[PDB]
Order: C-alpha cells, then structure tokens, then sequence
C-alpha cells in the first residue's frame, strides 16, 4: 500500500496544481485545504434515504477483496456490481449483501468489544443492577442546573483530552510530551493496554 | 348532536391545550420570488422616503438616509432614528454595567486575531459573484480565493482572517478584476468550461455589495411569504466579527434572550417574571406586554449600527475600530438582486415566457398586472440598469441578529422617562420582545407602555400594535413559549422530528431514540407518549429500510434474506430491528445503543459476523459524521455492518491532496496537524520512513523498495 | 517587531464608502468618530420626546367581552357558494372492497386484482350511468381511463403501468400545457401579457364538514391502526406508561378517523414509492388499506384506483398529476353542493348483509408534490398530538390525588366518577362527552388540521391564537388591554376564503365565543 | 432562425392528435 | 381521407377517417 501511496502521490504531483499547492501550504494550513468541500448537503435526508433504499445498489462499498466472499448475485438476488464509481471510486452494493453478511461470511473477533466500548457496557451495567421503587405522583419541584449528562472516567479539559487521546492511540507524532501525560500516566497505560489487540 | 373541538377549551385552559391549536402536522406552505423581493424593497424605501435622498458617487446607485431624519408624526413604521438618542441609550447601558463594552470588544478582538479564514466556510448558502448565483459557502469561498490569486491578492494562504479582510478591502480598488466564469459551450451538448473573464471596478463594487434573494418557503405559521437574503463572501468576515462582538455584549445582559437556547431560556423567562413580581410596590400593578415586533429589519438603518459599533469600541486600537466598522458601511450601501423576473403569457396562442429582471422595464408597463404595474412604477427610481434595486436603508432578515437584540436591550434598559412613577424591564430576542411595566395603577402602566413605545420609535424599532397585547403579569408568551401561573408549557412543536435521520440504520436509530429521550426530558412528553413515539418510530424505521420481523409474511428483496437469517440463527432475541429482530427498547434504556443492549442475547456467530473488525460496508472516510448528526447533535452508535454510507448525488486538487494527506498521516483526520513546512516534504519523509519500515519488516520486496525510493528520489526530499 | 502592532488600514474606495455612509448632518467619518467619542448626551431622549408629535401612541384600550365579535361573518352570508370538497381522498364516503385474507402481505396490484375478482359485477361493469359531469372534465376521457385502469389491474402480467400510454396523456391533461419561448419574442409581441393573480373564492359554511367531523369520530367494529411491539417493561414507570398506552389505543384504534389516516399514509407511501421507482411512465396505484376486525380476520380493503402521471421532476416543489377513482355508496344528488369538483358514475350495487345499496365511482383529477407526498407518510404524528395533551390531562388529575387515575378518567372507579368534557351541542344545549370521545375529537381535529392544511390554515391558526389567548386572559380576569383590535380581526379574517376546515373552525369559534359570553355572567 | 419561427407564424400551428382522443373530445369540431 | 375537426382554444386538430364519419 505504501507503494500504492507513492504511485498515487507521483500521479497527483504530475499535475502542476498539486505541485504548487503542496509546496505552498504548510502543514498547519492543511486544515483550511480540507474544508474546501462542495457542501452540497442533501436538502431533505428523509426523502433521499427513502429513495436510496429502493434503488438497486445504493450502498457505496469500498474497493477491496471482501467482495469476492459474496457473489454479485446470490440465490437469484442481485447484491453487488462491478461498475466503476466516481463519487467514491469504489463499488456499489445493496442491503441484501449486508443482510447476508449478518447471516453468513467471515467470523470476527469478539474480544475487542469487552473493553473498547467500556462506557456503553458500564451504562448497561448501571441500568441492569439498578433498583426501582415507588412512584410519587404529586408535583415535583425542579431547579435548572448545569449538570454533567454522562459520567466520565477522568474529567479533563478538551485540549488535554485530545493530547491524551493522541498519546494513547497514535504512538507516532508525539513530540515533546507536555505537562499533561505525567498527570494522566495511569489512564494512558490503562487505556493503552485495554485497546491493544484490536483492529477497529 | 354536532361535535365541536373548541369546546375542549371550556373544560381546559388554552395554555394546557395550546399544542392542539397549532397545525404543525400538515404540509408547510411552499412556493416567483421577484415579486416579493420588489415588494420588500418598495416597503423598505417607503418607510424612509422622507429621509435625505442622494446619489452615491462610488457606485452611482440612489441612497436614502433616514438617520437623524424628521421625527414621525404617525403610527406608521419609521426608520428615522436619532443618533443622539441611540448614543444616550448606549451610555446608559455602559453606566449600568462595569466596563462591559471594553471587555466584550477586547475579547472579540482576541478571538478575531485567532480566527482562521476557513471559519467562513460554515453557515448556509452564500452569494457568489463570479457566477452571480447562490453557492455553498465552502465553494463560494474557494472560488473567491482562486479569483483573488489572479489579481495580485493574497492573505488566504497567510491563514488568519485579518489578511483575508485586508486584501478583500484592497480588492475594491483594483482598476480591473479577473476571475474564472462558467462557460456552457455548445458542441448537441452543453459542456461547462472555465473562461478567464474580467470586470471593471464599478461592476465589481456592485457585485460585492449585491444581496441575493430567495423565498422563505420553509415558514410554518405565516400565510404571507417573506424573502430571505444571502450575502457574499466579502461581507461574511465583517458580519461575523460584529455578530461575535454583539453576542459577547448581549450574553452578559440579563435582558437578552439570545444566544441561550433550551431550558436556559425558560429559566431566564421565569426568573425575570419572578423578579418583576418581587419588585412591585405595595398594591401596585405589574403589567406584561406580549409584543411581537413587525418590520423589525425594514426600519433598522445600518448607519445606526455603525454608530453603535463605534461607541461600543470607545477604547480600543484604531485598527480594530476601523475593521469592525466595515460591516455597517457595506450594509449601508448594499444592493439587492431581484429573483428571476416575472412571467408573461398569451392564452390565445398557448405561449409563455419568463422575463429576466434586467428587462423589467424593456416592456410597456401596461402589460404587467395592475399590482406589478404599481410595483414597478414605484421601483423605477431605484432600479439599476443591470437588474438590481438600490436598497440602502433597512436590513434584510437574519444578518445582525445579535446587534439588533443589543439595540432592543438598550431600549429596554432605559427603565424610566421623566422620572415618572413607574419602571419597565423585559426580555428581547431577535424580533420578539416581552415587556414588564410596574406602577401604582393600570393608567400609569399604560403611560409607561406608551413612553416605551415612543422611545422605541426613536431608534427605528416599531412594535406591532396589531400582533401585540397587554395583560396582568403571570400570563404571556415569549418566542412561542407560554407562561401562565408559573406553568411554562414547552409548546409541543418538536413533533416533526421522529422521522428517520437518513444517515444510516444504526445512526438513524440512535438519533431517533436520543430525540425521544431529550423530548421526554425537556417538553414534558409523558411516558405513554414516549412509548407510542417509540412504536411509531420503529414502524417507520422498519418500513423505510425494508426490514420487518423475519416471522412476518411480508415480501421483499432483503426480507427473504431476513427470513433466512431468522431460522439460520438460534438466538432470536439478539437480532437488530434492521435484521428483523424484536424491538427491545423502552423508556428505561433509551440512553443505551441497542448493539450493546443486545450483545448478551446475540449468538457467537452472529456477533462475529456483524461486529467484524473489517467490514466492506464500513469505511474510514465514512466516519466524518460519527460525532454530530446534522444543528450538530451528538449521538452514540457502534461500529458494525450497519454503519454504512449512502451513494453520492481546484476541486479535485484540494480534495485529493487532503485525502492523501489523511491516508498518510492517519492522525490528521482527528486533530489539527502542526508544522511549519510544506506538506510535500512531510509526506515524502513519512513515506520514506514507512517504506524502510515495511521492507525491514518483510512486508515489501526489494524491487518494491527500489521503485519507491526512485520516486521519492525524483520528488526531491531523499 | 512587537513594538509595531497589527496593521490594518482602509483603502480608498472603502474609505469613501465610509465617508458617504455617515448619518445625516455629518460630512466625514472622522467627524462622526470625534462626535461619538466626545459629545455626551444627558437627556437627548427626553428632548426628542418633548417635541415628538402627540399623535403617535400605542392607543391603549381595555378589552371587554363585548368588543370580541364573531370572526369572518361572510361565512354566514348565503349569497356565497357552499365550500367544496377539496381533500385528496374521500374520508367519510370511502367504500371498502373488503376481502378476507389469511394475513399474507401482497403487492398492491395483486391485492386490487383479487378484490375486483371477488366482485365480478363491478369489475366487468362497462356501461356507466353519468350522475354528474362537474364543469370541465370529459366523461369519455374519465370512463375510458377507468376502464384501462381496471383492465391493467386485472391483467395477468404483474406490471402495473397503463397499457395505453397515449389516451391517458389527454385524459390527465398533460398535453394541455403552454410552450415556452425565448424572452426576445415575448418582448416584441404585444399580446403576451401577465396572468392576473387568481384569488381564492369567498365561500360559505357547508354542511358536509360537520357530518364528516361527527362520523370520523365514532367507534367502528373495524380496526386498522397497528403498532410495533416494544421491549418488556420492568420499571413501575413504564408499567404505568403501558397501562395508559393500552387504554388510549383501545379507544383510538376503533375510530374511523384512524382508518382514514392509515389509508392516507399508505396511499402517500405507495405514491412516493411509485414516483421514485417510475419517473416518466403512467402508473396505476390502488388505494389500499388493511383492516383487522375484533375476531382477528385481516381483511384487505380496496378503496379505488389512481392513475399517476409523469413524475420526472428534479425539484421537489414541482407538481405531479394524479387522477383518483373512488368507490362510494353516496349518491351525490342528495347534496350536490359538496361535489362540484367530481365527475361520478353509478357502477352498480352491492349487498353488505342483505340491504342492497348502490355503488358509485367518484373520478377527479388532482395534483401533488414531493413535499405533501412525504408529509402524507408523516401524518401519523396526529396520533402523538392526540396522546400528549390527554397525557397531560391525566397527569394533572394524578397531581390532585396520589394514585393513578387512567382507569378513573376513562371508565371511572368507586371513588371518582368518569371524566366528562364538553364535546358538542344540540338545540342550543351543550352536551358532555366521555374521556374517550374527547380523545377521539382531538385526534380528528389533528387529522383535519393535516388534510385541510395549506397557507390559509396556518395564517388562520397562528393569528386566531391571539384571540384565544386574549379570551383565556379574560376568563382569568387579568383585564387584558389591546392596542388595535380591528387589526387582529382583519388579520384573522383575511384567511377564511375557501378552506373547508378554516370555515368550520371559524364557525365553531364563533359558537364557542357565544357560549363563553353567555356563561360569563357568573 | 428561432426568432423567424414566431415572426413568420410557422410556430403557431395546431397539434395533431390520435383519432381516439378527438372522437372522445366534444369540443373539437 | 374523411374530414378534419379542430379546437381553436386548445389549438388542436385531428382527422376523422371515412369509416368514422358517424361516430
């Protein structure tokens, strides 16, 4: 893929616009470059989704070797097509293939969900073991308060949160650790160990 | 017996059953907008026709100046705002608050020096002058950046918004203006190409000052249609800065309903009414005026906003004072585009033709309908030859919401006129104000109300005497929220939100359930109502994605596969509602994603298949929306086969450059990268390191390494 | 460089624009800046007010009951025409061709085929008896189009597209459209004028609206509204919610308004599906519904057919034409004022239990768009609007006495009488109504707010809410004052033009205001 | 060419239709 | 060839063939 990366880079540079923009915009400016998208946002998502679900192949599949696991038509039902794509450069597919994959196909690893989605399973644990009581139908006095919607493992400001996330799951690009990793070293090591062994 | 639904109000208060009055279940009204735009221009100039009429020598378009104009002698709307009175109100606000103006201006300047140009990509559709149309903000900004490169204009590459605004202001002086225009060349096929076009200085000034128009069709509770205006990218930076400053000022003001939204606004409303009830003298009356302002933007002169900006920044750097005063100047000399023009038809020949606006007066007026005849006979004085209307006075809806709110709060905060035995205070938010007047009797209450009305008329504000009423404190309405005897019914208007979110199965489901739970928390939706909402939403969700219960005899393409899966897997309580599984969601667990909810009940094969580490239905580039659902609403979902994306409905340059950079540095997609070097060299170094590591690990062959190296060699960073 | 500071200086054109964009009395922006920075107002507001004319004021007038008068008196006037039936589909006149089915869900085309197969007399009827051709539609066009519809539905092939494709083009009037030319010729030609705006007619109070309001709000042995299951309820709160939900659905499900709502939703869903799937070909669409009786028999009901025109539209506001043929048991001659838009036949008769009753076909051309087309499938929210308020009602009761009353309000208990609202009237005597009947009335009100919804309805409701809140304030003796009452009244009454629901809402508002006026004596 | 079409009156030509519709239309004489 | 009928308001023309001269 790194060879594919270099070949794609060379092909992109062959055009002069890519050469001039790449050599002009610094790394910091990249953000601006990314935000120059079409912004042709769908005006009504409900109608779009309704129409798409009735189309032959609305699903936009990423090009890869997964498709070979499933025929282009199974049990006389069309699943995927080999026609090229312009929006995503991949293939097209239908929810039929998705349902078949949920039915048959490769079997993945169940370990990752034990720890990766720890917050959700903790929510479920707090719900299941909760004890209910009576209901008081009388009027309730309520005050408007600034409340934390969800429990947090270790509340930190957004910048420290981003730095910790990068230090956890992005081993590269970790120049000069600030005065925040030492404070959260235990969290760093715990999350690092827990998330190791995954493929998400 | 003849039924009568209104009789429900005999046994119930109106506020309690207020939700049923609103027809927020039928088809909202929907639509040429040229007639409405011309009517709006006509009304805007009519209200200020007595001002000073002159001719701009920078653009040649007629201008009407109502500020410091004759004081109105009638109840009709008046834009004749006296500058001294505005400054008096601002001074009273400044005295009533400790250096609020200075703090707000300084904070606005600081956040401005940190703002980037790309912030202008947010918002809604914007007027693009290179094509003279309405285009997405991102595309319009990109096109203007590209055009500026040709005329020796730069600063977008320099980053911050200061250089972009500086070279935007510079562009107004260039003797020419070159750009790329779309040319639909005939070849029969119509192929679009880029043509290097040029326009003069006056044409460019007119294009920059022009305000595009559209019909406000989405409105729900108004019979007559209003026109919404979209401005160009050359005003977005200044309007944004002034709006941020006004937001900073108004946030502290306890009289301002904005920008706080939700239960905060209810808290403010109840707190204000309680405060006024507490402050009443003994045996006196505190009357509440339920007000609904009209012509709230056809009477506000941008010159008053220029004066307000200058007074607000009394003590600030000269450069910032000049910068933040550009938006009122651009708005005070704005021009309005005019829809797509009227349509004339002959029925004796079954012929019809739409007449473009520039040709409005190329036809004898005796052929338009009498109403449009009068409209054009009145619009002729301000009609530009190009097909635009010179609209100096007044404002279009939606531009200075915060600044207009600040002016309204300034009017509210005077609190007295002539030391008369009364006081007043209230809530104001963007064309909706509720006032409270405390006195020793009703007569003095209305003396105060009349004084406040007169004072408002001295600033261009004209409260609607037809859409407003007055009563005793403890019962009123503010921005469609009703208060009565301490009971604030959140008027149930979030009903049109239970449809599928149309992003994907799991995400749509999570969004719907979170919407249900939020409505339960906020609007007082009862448990039975929430259960029925869950039922209806699940019905619609199953229908829209053609996935009903596997047992049910319904026929469909995916339904056959769902039926197969129903018996091919033993554990039948773990399937998802997208896989014909049984619904499990209830009130107690609307806050838990179902995938984790049914994780125990699934089967090992089923969970392995659905929660595969790699899914051809899941892509990295599809993750953009995993955080916020377009208002940006946070939803919690789970990675899986049902996390797919729908098909799509210097562009490629930027797009593929960014895509490749993300694919190289996978960390870029999450957090802003940092570096003072060209992107090319960063990518080259990273790719060289990656190639060496891949080879040393045996993942790449030797011939592969040589090839890669050569390429990276050519590039010039090896 | 930290000794310099930011540099941002205004050019020449922008500086000139600033110079000329100064309020009156100034000649340069430096002058305005100095004036604002230096001059101090110390009572300028009072100085301006001390001279402003005394002819400007809010005109504060106290509001009493007598000032409030009936809204839209022109509906009473008999010189105006009776309001017509402009709703998309028949509501209280639908005739359900009902076939018992094991429960299998089948394509609408096959369902309509089978339903007609059961009734051979109506399927094979080929000699119509024109009861009335309304004003413009052609009897030959409509009858031939309906015959093609029946033949296509009953054809062996699964295809549900019209086999003619050319007769329908003129039956639906697609070809009766103007041809667009370029602007130059229009400028040069003198006869190419501008069409005068077509204002809605000013009509009077009809009678069919009241009868439909009554009939759609009554229990029927047939139930169609079904809802998906939810997870087991383990908390007490969700147990109470389940009890309330059951008590509500046991009431709403059997009202005919629920069946009409489901028919509308299903028809619009099928219309959207056909439009998306088929773009430029005429299609045949049965108006299908599914109805379960108390015994659990899942009848499939065919209510008519509809030809869909060419829906090849890029935009949403673009209109697509559809012609509806509807089975009914009502002879329009009984009240011809309700059906001035409909061309009808008399395609036979049927026996429900031994009592023979005629069977007519109401044919009408109409047009919709993707917006209303979607809202058709979002019309189910009426149900929610029906429950929320009642929920609140019940909750209020629960606030009074501690226990839960949902059984008490609905049916009553040994300690509390059943809750009764005021629902109707007769001979000037208002009548009470059970909790379930009030819930039905609210649900039907919401359904009508949808079906008869347009700009007029919004302008009427959002502006008569002012008077509603003023009356509410008056009933609490808040002594509300008003500034311009006639302005509000004119605003409200400039919306009662031709919408049947708007006219009936005005009529009921006037009657209820009279009732409140007569009851205010205490 | 486009302008001459309407200037010369050639574009003001009645449209031919199938005999079935014409017989079924009572306003055609 | 039969005859020709025409509607001026709709600007439409059609040819009635000889066999259909009494329909």
């Amino acid at each position: 893929m790194t060879l594919a990366k270099i070949e794609l880079l060379k092909q992109l540079l062959r055009d002069n616009e890519a050469k001039t923009v790449l050599k002009q915009t610094t790394v910091d400016q990249y953000n601006i470059i990314r935000k120059f998208n079409t912004s042709r946002i769908e005006k009504n998502p409900s109608l779009r989704m309704k129409w798409a679900m009735c189309s032959n192949f609305p699903l936009a599949l990423t090009k890869g070797d997964m498709a070979n696991r499933i025929p282009l038509e199974y049990k006389g039902i069309q699943l995927k097509t080999n026609a090229e794509d312009i929006g995503t450069k991949g293939q097209m597919c239908s929810i039929a293939a998705v349902t078949w994959w949920n039915t048959y196909g490769p079997i993945g690893d169940t370990e990752g969900f034990e720890r990766v989605y720890e917050s959700f399973f903790l929510r479920k644990m707090r719900l299941d073991n909760a004890t209910w009581g009576r209901i008081t139908f009388g009027p309730v006095e309520r005050v408007r308060k600034r409340v934390l919607l969800n429990p947090l493992t270790k509340e930190m400001p957004p910048d420290e949160a981003s730095n910790v996330i990068m230090e956890i799951l992005f081993p590269k690009e970790a120049g000069i650790p600030r005065e925040s990793t030492w404070i959260h070293r235990e969290l760093i090591k715990e999350k690092r160990e827990k998330l190791k062994g995954t493929m998400i | 017996m003849n039924i009568n639904p209104y009789f429900l109000f005999i046994d119930v208060p109106i506020q309690a059953a207020i939700s049923t009055t609103f027809p927020y279940t039928g088809v909202p009204p929907y639509s040429t907008g040229t007639g409405y735009t011309i009517d709006t221009v006509i009304r805007t100039h009519e209200y200020s026709n007595k001002g000073k009429q002159y001719i701009s020598d920078v653009t040649g378009c007629t201008m009407v100046d109502p500020t410091n104009g004759p004081l109105p002698e009638d109840n009709e709307p008046s834009a004749y705002a006296q500058l001294d009175c505005v400054l008096e109100a601002l001074d009273r606000m400044d005295e009533e608050h400790p250096g609020l103006f200075q703090a707000a201006s300084q904070n606005a300047m600081e956040t401005l020096m940190v703002t980037t140009v790309d912030k202008l990509t947010q918002g809604r559709q914007t007027f693009d002058w290179t094509v003279c149309r309405n285009q997405p903000a991102a595309t319009a900004l990109n096109t203007t950046i590209t055009s500026f490169r040709l005329n020796d204009l730069n600063g977008a590459d320099k980053g911050g918004l200061i250089p972009f605004c500086q070279d935007i202001i510079d562009s107004l002086d260039r003797p020419e203006m070159t750009f790329f225009s779309v040319k639909n060349i005939k070849k029969i096929k119509r192929i679009p190409m880029k043509v290097k076009d040029k326009i003069t200085k006056v044409e460019y000034i007119k294009r920059a000052l022009s305000l595009n128009t559209m019909t406000k069709d989405a409105e729900r509770g108004k019979l007559k249609r209003r026109a919404i205006a979209t401005a160009g990218i050359q005003i977005r930076g200044f309007v944004l800065v002034v709006e941020n400053l006004a937001k900073n000022i108004c946030e502290n003001l306890e009289q301002s309903g904005l920008p706080v939204g939700g239960n905060e606004k209810k808290a403010k409303l109840s707190n204000a009414v309680a405060k006024m009830l507490s402050n009443c003298p003994p045996g006196g009356i505190s009357m509440t005026v339920t007000g609904d302002n009209t012509k709230w933007n056809e009477c506000l002169n941008p010159r008053i906003f220029l004066a307000m900006t200058e007074r607000i920044t009394r003590d600030s750097p000269i450069w910032f004072r000049d910068f933040c005063s550009i938006a009122p100047v651009l708005f005070s000399n704005k021009i309005a585009r005019l829809g797509k023009g009227f349509m004339i038809t002959s029925k004796t020949k079954r012929l019809k033709a739409q007449i473009p606006c520039p040709d409005l007066f190329s036809i004898p007026l005796e052929r338009y309908n009498e109403e449009t005849r009068a409209k054009l006979k009145k619009l002729k004085p301000f009609f530009n030859e190009e097909g635009t209307a010179s609209l100096s006075p007044g404002m279009m809806m939606g531009m200075f919401n915060m600044l207009s709110t600040v002016l309204g709060v300034a009017a509210l905060g005077i609190k007295n006129i002539g030391n008369k035995e009364y006081l007043w205070d209230g809530l104001q938010s963007s064309d909706d104000f509720a006032l409270f007047v405390n006195a020793k009797d009703e007569e003095t209450c209305m003396e105060g109300i009349n004084d406040f009305y007169r004072t408002c008329k001295l600033l261009g504000i004209n409260m609607s005497k037809k859409k407003s009423y007055c009563n005793e404190t403890g019962m009123f309405e503010f921005t469609s929220m009703f208060y009565r005897d301490g009971f604030v019914s959140n008027f149930a208007m979030e009903l049109p939100s239970f449809g599928v979110a149309g992003v994907n199965e799991s995400a749509d489901m999570a969004i719907g359930m979170t919407i249900i739970k939020n409505n339960m928390i906020n609007n007082g939706m009862g448990p039975a109502t929430a259960q029925t909402a869950i039922q209806l939403f699940i019905a619609d969700y199953r229908y829209t994605y053609k996935c009903h219960r596997g047992d049910s005899k319904v026929e469909g393409k995916r339904m056959k596969i769902i039926k197969e899966l129903w018996e091919n897997t033993k554990g039948r309580d773990g399937l998802l509602v997208a896989d014909g599984g049984p619904n499990i969601y209830n009130l107690r667990n609307l806050h838990i994603p179902e995938i984790v909810l049914k994780y125990n009940l699934m089967d090992p094969e089923y969970k392995g298949r659905l929660l595969h580490p790699q899914n051809p239905f899941v892509g990295h580039l599809s993750i953009e929306g995993i955080k916020e659902a377009d208002k940006k609403m946070d939803y919690d979902a789970v990675s899986g086969t049902h996390s797919w994306r729908t098909k799509r409905n210097e562009e490629q340059c930027y797009a593929k450059c960014c895509n490749l950079f993300e694919a190289c540095f996978n960390s870029a997609s999450y957090r802003k990268p940092v570096g003072q070097h060209s992107m090319l060299e960063a990518m080259a170094h990273r790719l060289r390191m990656d190639a060496r590591l891949d080879y040393e690990s045996g993942r790449m062959s030797k011939d592969d390494f040589e090839k890669a190296m050569a390429h990276l060699g050519e590039i010039g960073y090896i | 460089d930290v000794e310099k500071g930011i540099d941002f200086k205004l050019g020449q054109t922008i500086s000139r624009l600033r110079d000329i964009s100064v309020p009156a009395g100034f000649s340069n922006f430096e002058g305005m800046r100095s004036y604002i920075d230096n001059i101090d107002p110390k009572g300028a507001i009072e100085r301006n007010l001390a001279r402003m004319s005394p002819l400007v004021s809010v005109t504060p007038k106290k509001l009493t009951w007598e000032d409030l008068r009936p809204i839209g008196p022109h509906i009473y006037n008999h010189e105006l025409p009776e309001v017509p039936y402009n709703a998309f589909l028949l509501m209280s006149d639908e005739l359900g061709l009902a076939n018992m089915t094991e429960g299998k869900s089948k394509k609408p085309k096959t369902l309509a085929k089978e339903c007609l197969e059961k009734y051979s007399t109506l399927r094979d009827q080929t000699d119509p008896i024109l009861i009335m051709k309304s004003e413009k539609a052609n009897e030959n066009f409509l009858w031939k189009l309906w015959r093609d519809c029946v033949n296509t539905i009953s054809n062996e092939e699964m295809s549900n597209e019209l086999q003619k494709t050319n007769y329908a083009k003129w039956a639906t009037g697609d070809g009766l459209t103007y041809q667009k030319i370029m602007k130059e010729v229009a400028i040069d030609d003198e006869t190419m004028c501008q069409e005068e705006p077509k204002i809605p007619n000013k009509c009077r109070v009809a009678a069919w609206v009241q009868t439909e309001m009554n009939l759609l709000s009554t229990l029927t042995s047939k139930r169609a509204l079904d809802l998906p299951e939810i997870g087991p309820d383990v908390a007490p709160v969700e147990h109470v919610g389940s009890e309330r939900r059951k008590y509500f659905v046991n009431e709403i499900n059997y009202c005919k308004a629920s069946t009409v709502m489901m028919k509308y939703v299903l028809f619009h869903t099928s219309l959207l599906n056909e439009s998306n799937a088929s773009m430029g070909k005429y299609k045949v669409i049965p108006i299908t519904n599914r109805v379960v009786n108390e015994k659990g028999e899942s009848f499939d009901m065919l209510y008519g057919l509809a030809v869909k025109g060419q829906s090849h539209l890029r935009g949403d506001t673009d209109v697509v034409t559809v012609v509806t043929f509807e089975f009914s048991s009502t002879d329009p001659r009984v009240d011809s004022g309700k059906w001035p838009k409909y061309t009808v036949f008399r395609i036979g008769s049927l026996f429900v239990s031994g009592r023979e009753k005629s069977v007519y076909l109401y044919c009408r051309v109409n047009g919709t768009n993707k917006i209303q087309m979607k809202w058709g499938m979002e019309a189910r929210r009426c149900l929610l609007q029906s429950m929320q308020q009642m929920e609140a009602i019940v909750e209020q009761e629960s606030s009074i006495q501690g226990y839960d009353m949902t059984k008490a309000c609905f049916k009553g208990d040994r300690v509390n009488s059943p809750k009764t609202f005021s629902i109707g009237t007769q001979e000037g005597k208002l009548v009470k109504g059970s909790f379930g009947k009030a819930l039905r009335v609210i649900f039907t009100k919401c359904l009508m707010h949808y079906v008869f919804g347009n700009a007029q309805l919004e302008g009427f409701s959002a502006e008569s809410r002012r008077l509603l809140l003023l009356i509410q304030a008056l009933k609490d003796r808040k002594g509300p004052w008003v500034f311009d009452l006639e302005g509000m009244y004119s605003g409200i009454e400039e919306c009662i033009s031709n919408n049947p629901w708007v006219i009936q809402s005005a009529y009921w508002f006037n009657e209820w205001l009279g009732f409140e006026k007569e009851g205010s004596k205490v």
